[PDB]
């Protein structure tokens, strides 16, 4: 089987700016009889199929920007995006077509770096349903931030909890290049009861001092 | 050298 | 335009087997040759094998010929793929794709939009859908936010859209966490003006096939 070697594994550069990923294969798939490689480029975004960029290492699909590139031969190929814009985040796949079965790269992320921008924060008590059917979870929003580390602190009556949250982040927004992170503090409707002051603690890069957003049940 | 078996939606002549 | 549309997402045990649906249009079924594709969590795109939907000849990867059929439905313009003797390890999104059409007259690469397949012998659970209303701790700024909380489902995945998919600027679906329990939870929460909240309705729909759960929440002040 002809294997399909990709890397970086993962790259970030600044809007604008070149993004280069580098396809190898295992195998020669230029064909000396036209002059062809039998390659492919995909791109993946979050929830989508992958969708093909280049036919033949080099000929672009039809509406592909111009800022794409397809380049290479033999063994060793290139995507190059020259100028990256907010809409390029992905992950993009080399695959090959000249033998059986068929094969994919391992993938490379493609990431943007933008300026600093604080978390907006807000914060959601359990709803009355919720309550009703016998528990009681707590959600801390942080919406809009850059870039991905933040830290999140869950506070009952002041006394930090440790055990009995969960929290997940986006994919990188396509639009702004920023990411959210939801983090939810799950009760016993029992234990909701016993306590008073409710709040998370948000520390992120472009806060000059540790942000709290809290309710009194 | 390009199985043309591969892919059929392949043009196997091109 | 060439459209491929695949069945929805399947639970099953291990031992089962599962056939998954690829229903062609907007082009010549009988021209050109249908693909499946699995792609498992972190790791690469895999061929399964093909099926040319004029004459019904497959082939197969030599990964996957021992436990996967191909077959078509020229009169219904469908493929299908069928994997047997399921293991846990099968969990998937499975792809059908007419790949790389290459042609004098015709040059294109369609994919259908996958099928989650989960492969488990725990217990299949439909969600729990609660709002996250807007608040004054959710409001300021000109925008207000507020969501759906979809809590203890197994297994993965849960849709959600906002007004039937008519809303979708500001909306963060979070990506599912695992509670102790080995049950899943997720958020899905959207800003809106703050101005409109008495003139607009907000619902969050909930789809979890996999316990053919379907919720429409409506989600206020």
């Amino acid at each position: 089987d002809i294997v399909m070697t990709q890397s970086p594994d993962s790259l970030a550069v600044s809007l604008g700016e070149r993004a280069t990923i580098n396809c190898k294969s295992s195998q020669n798939i230029l064909y000396s009889s036209n002059n062809k490689n039998y390659l492919a480029w995909y791109q993946q975004k979050p929830g989508q199929p992958p969708k093909l960029l280049f036919y033949w290492a080099s000929t672009r699909e039809s509406g592909v920007p111009d800022r794409f590139s397809g380049s290479g031969s033999g063994t060793d190929f290139t995507l190059t995006i020259s100028s990256l814009q907010a809409e390029d985040v992905a992950v993009y796949y080399c695959h090959q077509y000249y033998s059986s079965p068929l094969t994919f790269g391992g993938g490379t992320k493609v990431e943007i770096k933008r300026t600093v921008a604080a978390p907006s924060v807000f914060i959601f008590p359990p709803s009355d349903e919720q309550l009703k059917s016998g528990t009681a979870s707590v959600v801390c929003l942080l919406n809009n931030f850059y870039p991905r580390e933040a830290k999140v602190q869950w506070k009952v009556d002041n006394a930090l909890q440790s055990g009995n949250s969960q929290e997940s982040v986006t994919e990188q927004d396509s639009k702004d290049s920023t990411y959210s992170l939801s983090s939810t503090l799950t009760l016993s409707k029992a234990d909701y009861e016993k306590h008073k002051v409710y709040a998370c603690e948000v520390t992120h890069q472009g806060l000059s001092s540790p942000v709290t957003k809290s309710f009194n049940r | 050298n390009p199985d043309p078996n591969a892919n059929p939606n392949v043009d196997p002549n091109a | 335009q060439v459209h491929l549309v695949q069945s929805g997402a399947e639970v099953k045990k291990p031992g089962a087997s599962v056939k998954v649906s690829c229903k062609a249009s907007g082009y010549t079924f009988t021209s050109y040759a249908i693909h499946w594709v699995r792609q498992a969590p972190g790791q690469r795109l895999e061929w399964m094998g093909w099926i040319k939907g004029g004459n019904g000849n497959t082939r197969y990867s030599q990964k996957f010929q021992d436990r996967v059929t191909i077959t078509r439905d020229t009169s219904a313009s469908t493929a299908y793929m069928e994997l047997s003797s399921l293991r846990s390890e099968d969990t998937a999104v499975y792809y059908c794709a007419l790949l790389t059409v290459i042609t004098p007259d015709d040059r294109f690469d369609i994919w259908g939009q996958g099928t989650m397949v989960t492969v488990s012998s725990a217990s299949t659970k439909g969600p729990s859908v609660f709002p996250l209303a807007p608040s004054s701790k959710s409001t300021s700024g000109g925008t207000a936010a507020l969501g759906c909380l979809v809590k203890d489902y197994f297994p993965e995945p849960v849709t959600v859209s906002w007004n039937s998919g008519a809303l979708t600027s500001g909306v963060h679906t979070f990506p599912a966490v695992l509670q102790s329990s080995g049950l899943y939870s997720l958020s899905s929460v959207v800003t809106v003006p703050s101005s409109s909240l008495g003139t607009q309705t907000y619902i969050c729909n909930v789809n979890h096939k996999p316990s053919n759960t379907k919720v429409d929440k409506k989600v206020e002040p």
